């Protein structure tokens, strides 16, 4: 079921900065949405229309704000969390966006895609380009929402919110997706450089699905990396996405990739370090087992991760070896934390936001 | 190396000359090569040797080669909400079954298919193992280990395309749910894969009858969660815009019929767009030309759109099938009962043109009689026939007899054996009689009954009735004083309508009364008669016999009987006296109930029920007191005793009187039970009811007596109200009963949990 | 009290279509089946339109014919009523 | 309505059967009974019968000696007397019974006065009571006939057939020690009219058949 | 449920038969069948499980014994017995004494079993002409014949009774190209008799007195 | 049987005062009777019912009162005549049906002397052998009065009988005759034959007498 | 459960004869459904009661 805790840590001081309860909160429910820095400033919001604005150093608020109907049918904003030159850019369940001033919490624009967003706006040299769970492809402006223009693709019956943050390298998109398919395309029309099968259909149509949805992948330097759950763990072209190497493995969250080597996880959670070019593990921690856990980041030299259960998962990178060990939340976790240029945070599932030492 | 014969050893459940027949070789001279290939890929894809090691002494081969154990009983560990004929189904679907050999390796791909239809109920976290036991006699057995881990709710429901109209909460009209109410609470939020499939087509019912044509779907798209706990479904669709409707035609042939359907197919122009309206329509338009003898027409509805204005022009085109005849009916249940019993009920005849409406007025009149569990009619085509038509009409009997026993439960008939029977499809015929004997070592009542419906044709009825009786208890100066009587009815019934029936008769009686208590207010019919006798005197006896005429009214209109679900059916029955008589007088009284459900669907149903008596006389001739009502006893009143009703007795204390008027009702709210399955629960019947009943009489006064109370009015109402389950058995029908009362008046009594038998009113 | 019919319906303009000289075949598709017809040779067929409402009250038309051994036509009886 | 039969006389020990009729009403019903009043002014309940012959009860003296039956095809109640005594000897009525409520009567017979006695009928003799200038000469006297040595009763006595009415006085009977009555009955007039109006008195004994029509005439001395 | 070989528990199988005893023998047969569902004499056991299944009346466990078995074992030279007793099977199937004293009548059933037993028979005539089970066959064949004759005649009976006239007749002209035999339906001549007169026709009525003639009158 | 109580006796009274007559009952039993009334030489009446119920066709002044021990009857204002003797009876017990002692009603009028008339025997009693001498009062209220024979000063008792009428109704008096019986023999044994009356109506004891015939 | 049973069977229960009828000079019958038709033969082996069922 799920492993017992290890003893705890007591090899790091368990350091906190300040903490805030910080809009109602999403609750047991799954998405994925979390809040987003700029200069002396972040800003974060729940799946309730209601939105906020603060600081980096204090935590207040500039302003906050809210939308509903005036008949006030909450909106239940999941997309994702990104600003560009002073203006934000969200999205809805709705295939409704959002693109709002940072300053004031007053619209840019608004606008209309199809399907949910379950999912993170992307952007490079401009000119955004997203997706949803719809397999359908927007193509958008920065000023007014406006499309550019729009692809369709091929959708499952069934999958596990199969979304793929896009990405982009020398103006040429790629992404994954649903159906085992990956995707090496333009960015202008969008049209298809090439695609790529990896995974293996052995099943009988209900576990030939797994790896259906495709978890987040990123390029490196002519190259890129992907998996799917109980899928297949790969090393591709970027040019091509011919094969580089292989590791028959599973998982569902991203990989963290630093130096010639490349840090992640286990779908029965533990976790390893493989090579860049390799898939050869140079080691591995393997005691916190089936524990929900949630994606990692750099902090000044080493990783932490967070839990459903809410704590505190410090380590040594070189090994993994658990370093410290905190309590700070009751209500676990669902999205991923960021930090950005000295400070690092959190949010809570239950509206709760930790600022970090 | 050559050989010139071949042995086989380690075989002790196949012949050894398919053993030899398996491998192809040419024995007596150096055998082939493939002996060794054969003896492998034959004996490993029988499934029925383990394993194989040939060797050739030099003159004969001899094959060591052993069988693959067999599996003796497959049983299963972990059961929650699955049944092994499911599974050894899903097992037979992999080939597998008691009495077979295997490999102990598709054991995985065997947990695999099981975990598949874990998938199919909706379980993805599910763990499935074999446990093995090997057993001499190349045998084996087999159990599996289940860890069933969990299913999932469903967390959010949204949809692409559903603007400038909000349905996200009227949604709520479907099989699936995505809000339980901690106050609405007997199910929760669960995936299926066909409620799924009826909701989608429901809801696009709906916004197609909110005037739409165009309202489409694009696609839909499921998810949930890696830990398989709670769902997420999404939609995309198109909300188009409004339609209308412009007009209405039709085509094809008819007999001139145009006027008819003329009429059905008239509307307003300019009115909102429905589909199932359409679809009624069609139907009642089917049952006209069931009437007129035509079966398999051909029907189509084709919109004709302008969207310019968003109206269409709907044409219509039927193709009127050739006529059709009847050659042929057959009947199927006849085990004990004849045939020919129910044909005289069929309104529907043979032999002639026809309509699909006599039928159902047969299947009706069928229903009503409960003698069937079940009833299936069903209509065939005969073979090279354009127009000739047979039919079926099929049952499932029943036993339907029963064998009531009063005991005076509350002494209404006090220490005592009531025994008796009743049955109405006597033998298999529609002879109809009921019995009592009556025995207490010292009193006697018997009487017999009985009626033929159909003594003669065209549903003439006629039945008749004796009794015997002697009672007995006096043997130690009690009340309830000594009588003696007998007598007997007759009577003829018939109807007129084919739904409402009358029936009168005669009888005659023969009483004898003895050792009369001194009871005070009873004597007053008998200083109408004339005389007085005690002061508190016991030496009182009388004797009287008596002619009379009765009749009877009679609407009888449901569903069926044993165990309706609607309509209504009521008796009245008025008996009188006749001159030359002993006495003078004339009674009347009702007994009423009607059934109506919400759809049957679900059987969220309601019962009324009521029952009025009175009767009085005429020449200074009122009715006796032992021809008094009576009330109480749980047939009637629920949560009473029996007879146990109304005012008080009188001596120069206390026990129920009886008396000339009544007015009492039970108001019910009928249920299912979903805690026993259709097998039986089928043939068992449920409710809860709030009981009223009142009493009096109007010659009584006590502006003379007025030492004890008044006991007339329709005031002082006795109030109870409870639950009874109703189910049959093979003894007769049965119930219980557990009710509270809660409005006496003064000297009465009641149990809470009571019991009843035979036939339940 | 009851009701009944009983025999082969009619239009009673049918009838006006009726011409001496055709096949059975032929008044099979015109028509459809008789279903009364001698088990004792002379092919012929019969077709009747009885009804019997009312406490009180009678009714019957009929056309009755025989055919050749060619399943062909010879001559017919239209009885209008009843007797 | 209620015709009844005779009273006559009888000797002690002896039986009759007495008989009694209804008229309009149904007489299918009500409970019957015989009550007899003495003129010493007691009053005894003696029998009752109710709503036909099946509940009879008696009274404490005659303990079922005697028998009433009823025939309601002739509206008629029978009693028929066993053994006989001169304590017997009452005015006996039919009485009937009140519907509806019972337990007391409705219709009174008009009553039977029986006799048993071991004397014979004996018919009146009348002898004038006139006194003839009394100290009432233009005032009023009155004047009589005298009945005695009469067996039994009743005398039915009227005078001028019934012309004369005012002033008339009839005392009551009077049982001698022979065991005979006597009785005067006198009237009261105007002594003028003495001498102008003949009055007479017009006697019947019905036992006896002894019809006397008597005159009073002035006679002096 | 004791673990042996076969042949013992089939001892005690021919035991328990000679015991007249069913219910353990029944018991006992199953698991022989469990036990040994390719025993050396398999075939024997499905013989006197059916034979248990009579004598035992558990009926359709028998009937689908029985299809079962000539469906997988088509070809051996007792299967004649078998057919007998499928007929007896279905012969059973319809009959019943839970109501029979002296002096019921059993028609106006349902009869399909009846002519399943019929087709089963005949079928078993057509192929084993020279069994031995075949003189009573006979016999019981011909108790179906007046039997559906009986049926029959009373459905006849109703229509009469109600008046329908003609209904009737095609059913009849059927009973007899089906039935030259059973007085019913020598008792049915005067039933046309009625027809015809209520049709009006007198040209047939003629034929009902030649056939009626024609008929020895008994 | 029971003691079936009538109380007081016989009574009288003017017309317009209301009357109470009690019968009383000696086994306290409540709405067990009923009031017959006997006018003199009629068939006797029905009065009340239940005890306290009035029958058809009377007026309202008749009331029943009083407990099961003691019941009273009611007239109220009573009117002219009404005069008949009252009787009670009881049903309580069945088999005994007792009654009242009834009580006889007069009337209260003035006072009113006889008139004293003498009769001396006829002469077709004295070809008998006796004499009947006859005292005659007429028209009287109240009734009590003395009334005495004298011969040779000899009260006369054991051989004369008197009767006397019922109340008028008409001018309610009395009359009386008092009847003395000799022989033939005896009237001319004695010289002078007396009859003395006593009443409350006269102012003087009224003797009347005669010696020889009364020419 | 499971109780009830009758007791008798095995019993030989018919006495019928044949029967069948010839038609007149003039007309016919119906000429006959080849349905229910007999097979007869000769029949000269066990019968009612006497006549085995132990099988083989």
């Amino acid at each position: 079921k799920m492993s017992p805790l290890p003893t705890v840590e007591n090899q790091f001081t368990p350091t906190t900065a300040w903490s805030t309860s910080v809009g109602s909160g999403i609750g047991n429910f799954y998405s994925n949405l979390h809040p987003a820095l700029a200069d002396n400033v972040v800003y974060a919001a729940d799946r309730a229309g209601l939105v906020k604005a603060l600081n980096a150093d204090d935590g207040k608020e500039i302003w906050s704000v809210s939308l509903a109907e005036k008949s006030k049918e909450p909106a239940l904003l999941s997309g994702g969390v990104t600003v560009s030159g002073g203006h934000v850019y969200i999205g809805s369940e709705k295939a409704q966006v959002y693109a709002l001033n940072t300053s004031d919490g007053t619209v840019a624009w608004q606008t209309k895609v199809a399907g949910e967003a379950l999912s993170r706006p992307v952007v490079s040299d401009g000119l955004v380009l997203i997706h949803t769970s719809n397999g359908q492809l927007q193509a958008l402006n920065e000023a007014d929402g406006a499309v550019k223009w729009t692809v369709n693709l091929d959708m499952p019956s069934l999958s596990l919110r199969g979304e793929s943050a896009p990405t982009t390298a020398f103006g040429a998109a790629v992404v994954g997706g649903d159906n085992g398919r990956v995707s090496a395309v333009l960015m202008e029309q969008g049209q298809m450089i090439w695609q790529q099968r990896i995974s293996q259909a052995t099943g009988s149509t209900e576990i030939d699905r797994l790896s259906d949805v495709d978890t987040t992948p990123v390029v490196v330097n002519g190259v890129v990396f992907a998996l799917a759950y109980n899928g297949n763990l790969t090393a591709l072209d970027l040019r091509s996405g011919q094969i580089m190497w292989k590791r028959e493995l599973g998982s569902v969250n991203d990989f963290i990739v630093d130096g010639n080597r490349i840090y992640l996880v286990d779908q029965n959670d533990r976790v390893m370090a493989l090579t860049i070019d390799g898939g050869v593990t140079l080691w591995t921690q393997s005691d916190l087992l089936h524990r929900l856990l949630t994606s990692p980041v750099l902090y000044n030299g080493n990783l932490v991760v967070g839990d459903s259960e809410g704590y505190l998962h410090w380590i040594n990178v070189e090994d993994g070896r658990f370093v410290a060990q905190q309590k700070v939340d009751s209500s676990g976790f669902q999205t991923e934390p960021v930090a950005a240029d000295g400070k690092l945070l959190i949010q809570a599932k239950d509206g709760t936001v930790y600022s970090i030492t | 190396f050559v050989v010139k014969d071949i042995h086989f050893e380690g075989l002790q459940r196949v012949a050894v000359g398919a053993a030899l027949l398996s491998m192809p070789v040419r024995t007596g001279d150096t055998v082939n090569d493939e002996d060794i290939s054969n003896t492998i890929r034959a004996l490993f894809a029988t499934g029925n040797f383990e394993d194989v090691r040939v060797l050739r002494d030099g003159d004969t081969l001899l094959v060591q080669v052993k069988e693959r154990p067999t599996i003796a009983s497959i049983t299963f560990s972990g059961n929650k909400s699955v049944k092994d004929d499911m599974l050894k189904q899903n097992l037979e679907a992999s080939g597998v079954r008691v009495g077979e050999s295997l490999d102990r390796t598709t054991i995985a791909d065997i947990e695999k298919g099981l975990e598949d239809f874990y998938y199919s109920v909706g379980k993805y976290s599910a763990s499935v193992k074999a446990v093995v036991t090997p057993l001499p006699r190349n045998r084996v057995d087999l159990k599996l280990v289940f860890q069933e881990g969990v299913s999932a709710e469903i967390q959010q429901i949204n949809i692409v395309g559903n603007h400038a109209f909000t349905t996200d909460e009227l949604i709520s009209h479907f099989q699936l749910r995505d809000e339980v109410p901690w106050w609405n609470v007997v199910g929760d939020r669960k995936y299926q894969k066909q409620k799924l499939a009826g909701d989608l087509e429901t809801l696009r019912s709906y916004y197609l009858d909110r005037g739409y044509a165009r309202f489409n779907i694009d696609s839909t798209q499921v998810s949930l969660t890696p830990d398989k706990k709670g769902i997420y479904v999404t939609v995309n669709i198109t909300e188009g815009d409004q339609y209308k409707l412009s007009g209405v035609e039709v085509s094809g042939n008819l007999a001139g019929h145009s006027a008819e359907i003329e009429q059905l197919t008239k509307i307003e122009p300019g009115e909102l767009y429905n589909g199932t309206k359409v679809t009624k329509m069609e139907d009642d338009i089917k049952k006209l030309l069931g009437r007129y003898g035509y079966a398999y027409p051909r029907v189509q509805s084709m919109p004709e759109i302008n969207d310019a204005d968003k109206t269409v022009k709907l044409r219509v085109n039927v193709d009127a099938g050739n006529r059709f005849y009847v050659r042929k009916i057959r009947f199927e249940g006849n085990d004990t009962s004849k045939d020919a019993v129910l044909r005289r009920e069929m309104r529907q005849m043979e032999g002639a043109w026809l309509g699909s409406d006599l039928v159902d007025q047969g299947k009706e009149r069928l229903n009503r009689l409960g003698f069937f569990e079940t009833v299936d009619t069903d209509t065939q085509r005969v073979p090279g026939s354009p127009d000739q038509v047979d039919v079926v009409y099929k049952v499932k009997e029943r036993n339907t007899g029963s064998f009531n026993f009063g005991i005076g439960y509350g002494t209404c008939s006090g220490v005592s054996f009531q025994a008796g029977v009743q049955q109405d499809n006597w033998l298999g015929t529609g002879y109809a009689v009921g019995i009592n004997g009556t025995k207490n070592d010292y009193q006697t009542y018997a009487e017999l009954s009985v009626t033929n419906p159909y003594f003669t044709v065209d549903g003439v009825s006629l039945g008749g009735r004796l009794f015997y009786n002697d009672f007995q208890a006096d043997d130690a100066d009690l009340s309830d004083y000594t009588n003696k009587s007998y007598g007997t009815d007759v009577t003829l019934g018939f109807p007129i309508n084919e739904y409402n029936s009358l029936r009168a008769g005669l009888g005659y009686v023969h009483n004898s009364l003895s050792n009369m208590q001194p009871q005070v207010a009873m004597w007053r019919y008998l200083y109408s008669m004339g005389e007085h006798p005690s002061t508190s005197d016991q030496d009182n006896s009388f004797k009287t016999d008596d002619f009379t005429f009765n009749y009877g009214w009679t609407y009888n209109k449901l569903d069926r009987g044993y165990f309706p679900t609607d309509g209504s059916r009521v008796n009245l029955t008025g008996k009188v006296t006749i001159p030359g008589s002993d006495n003078e007088y004339y009674k009347v009284t009702l007994d009423t109930a009607t059934y109506v459900p919400i759809d049957d669907d679900h059987k969220w149903v309601v019962l009324g029920r009521t029952r009025w008596g009175y009767g009085d006389g005429l020449g200074g001739k009122e009715m006796p007191f032992y021809e008094n009502f009576y009330a109480g006893g749980s047939s009637t009143v629920r949560g009473f005793q029996c007879n146990t009703i109304g005012p008080k007795a009188v001596y120069f204390s206390d026990d129920a009187v009886g008396g000339n008027a009544m007015a009492v009702a039970s108001l019910e709210f009928i249920t299912p039970t979903p805690f026993i399955s259709d097998k039986y629960a089928n043939s068992v019947r449920t409710s809860f009811f709030w009981d009223m009943g009142t009493v009096w009489d109007t010659n009584w006064d006590s502006s003379q007596y007025s030492g004890y109370p008044d006991y007339s009015d329709p005031s002082n109402i006795r109030m109870s109200a409870g639950i009874a389950l109703q189910w049959m058995s093979p003894l007769g029908p049965l119930v219980f009963s557990y009710a509270q009362p809660f409005k006496k008046y003064d000297g009465d009594k009641a149990e809470q949990f009571q019991f009843n038998i035979g036939k339940t009113w | 009290r009851p009701d009944i019919n009983q025999g082969n319906y009619l239009t009673a303009n049918d009838v006006s279509k009726i011409r001496v000289g055709m096949t059975q075949q032929q008044v099979a598709y015109a028509l459809g089946t008789p279903l009364m017809s001698d088990p004792f040779g002379t092919n012929t067929w019969f077709y009747v339109f009885r009804q019997q409402p009312g406490h009180e009250g009678v009714t019957q038309q009929t056309l009755t014919l025989t055919f050749n051994s060619s399943g062909v036509l010879t001559n017919i009886d239209n009885k209008p009523a009843l007797s | 309505q209620l015709v009844e039969s005779g009273g006559g006389l009888v000797q002690p020990g002896r039986s009759l059967k007495l008989s009694c009729v209804a008229s309009r009403f149904t007489f299918s019903n009500y409970g019957m009974n015989w009550i007899r009043q003495t003129p010493g002014k007691g009053l005894e309940w003696v029998a009752y019968i109710g709503s036909t012959s099946s509940h009879i009860y008696y009274a404490e003296t005659v303990k079922g000696r005697f028998t009433i039956s009823r025939d309601n095809a002739k509206n008629t109640l029978y009693l028929q007397m066993t053994g006989l005594r001169s304590e017997d000897t009452a005015l006996y009525y039919c009485v009937g019974h009140v519907r509806k409520l019972g337990a007391f009567f409705d219709y009174w017979g008009q009553g039977a006065m029986v006799t048993v006695s071991s004397a014979s009928t004996k018919g009146p003799s009348v002898f004038p009571l006139a006194p003839s200038s009394k100290s009432t000469s233009g005032g009023t006297a009155a004047l009589g006939c005298l009945v005695k040595d009469y067996f039994p009763e009743p005398v039915t006595v009227s005078w001028n057939s019934g012309a004369l009415t005012s002033g008339v006085h009839t005392f009551p009977a009077v049982l001698q020690s022979s065991g005979l009555y006597s009785l005067s009955s006198v009237v009261t007039v105007p002594s003028s009219s003495l001498g102008t109006q003949t009055y007479i008195c017009n006697v019947n004994h019905k036992p006896s058949n002894t019809k006397v029509d008597k005159k009073v005439e002035p006679k002096s001395c | 449920v004791p673990d042996n070989p076969p042949n013992e528990i089939y001892a005690t199988a021919q035991q328990k038969l000679q015991d007249g005893n069913w219910r353990q023998a029944i018991t006992q047969l199953e698991a022989l069948d469990n036990r040994y569902p390719f025993g050396p004499y398999s075939q024997q056991v499905q013989l006197d499980l059916i034979y248990a299944y009579y004598k035992n009346a558990d009926l359709p466990l028998a009937q689908a014994a029985i299809d079962r078995f000539i469906r997988l074992n088509p070809t051996h030279p007792n299967i004649d017995y078998v057919m007998y007793m499928r007929g007896l099977t279905n012969m059973a199937l319809d009959d019943s004494a839970l109501q029979g004293f002296f002096g019921v009548d059993r028609s106006d059933r349902d009869p399909q079993h009846a002519r399943a037993a019929f087709s089963d028979f005949s079928k078993l005539v057509r192929g084993y002409p020279n069994s031995q089970y075949t003189t009573d066959a006979t016999k019981r064949l011909v108790f179906l014949k007046d039997r559906l004759a009986k049926y029959e005649y009373s459905v006849a009976e109703y229509y009469t009774e109600r008046g329908a006239w003609v209904a009737v007749v095609n059913r009849v002209e059927g009973m007899l190209r089906d039935y030259p035999d059973t007085q019913a339906t020598r008792d049915a001549l005067p039933l046309m008799e009625n027809a015809y007169r209520q049709m009006q026709m007198n040209a047939q009525a003629e034929k009902v007195a030649k056939i009626i003639a024609a008929n020895s009158s008994n | 049987d029971i003691q079936m109580t009538q109380s007081p006796a016989s009574l009288s009274a003017s017309l317009g005062e209301t009357v109470t007559i009690e019968c009383r009952a000696s086994e306290d039993i409540h709405s067990r009777l009923a009031w017959y009334q006997q006018k003199p030489g009629k068939s006797p009446q029905l009065l009340i019912y239940n005890a306290n119920s009035l029958h058809t066709g009377v007026p309202s002044r008749f009331s029943g009162s009083g407990s099961g021990t003691q019941f009273s009857l009611k007239i109220n204002s009573l009117q002219s005549e009404d005069v008949a003797s009252y009787f009670c009876l009881q049903y309580y017990n069945y088999p005994p049906y007792t009654f009242g002692a009834g009580a006889k009603l007069e009337l209260r009028r003035t006072v009113a002397a006889p008139s004293v008339f003498i009769f001396p025997p006829s002469d077709e009693q004295l070809k008998s052998g006796t004499a009947s001498v006859v005292c005659l009062l007429n028209n009287f209220y109240p009734r009590e009065a003395k009334v005495q024979w004298k011969v040779d000063n000899a009260l006369q008792s054991g051989n004369s009988q008197e009767s006397v009428t019922e109340q008028d109704s008409k001018d309610s008096t009395y009359s009386l005759s008092s009847t003395l019986t000799l022989s033939k023999a005896d009237y001319e044994k004695h010289k002078v034959y007396a009859c003395e009356v006593t009443h409350q109506g006269l102012s003087s004891p009224v003797t009347k007498s005669f010696n020889r015939g009364e020419c | 459960r499971y109780k009830r049973q009758v007791s008798g069977d095995e019993a030989y229960l018919e006495a019928a004869p044949l029967a069948e009828l010839h038609a007149p000079a003039g007309m016919i019958l119906p000429v006959t459904s080849g349905d229910y038709a007999i097979p007869v033969t000769n029949g000269s082996g066990a019968v009612g009661k006497a006549l085995d069922i132990r099988p083989p």
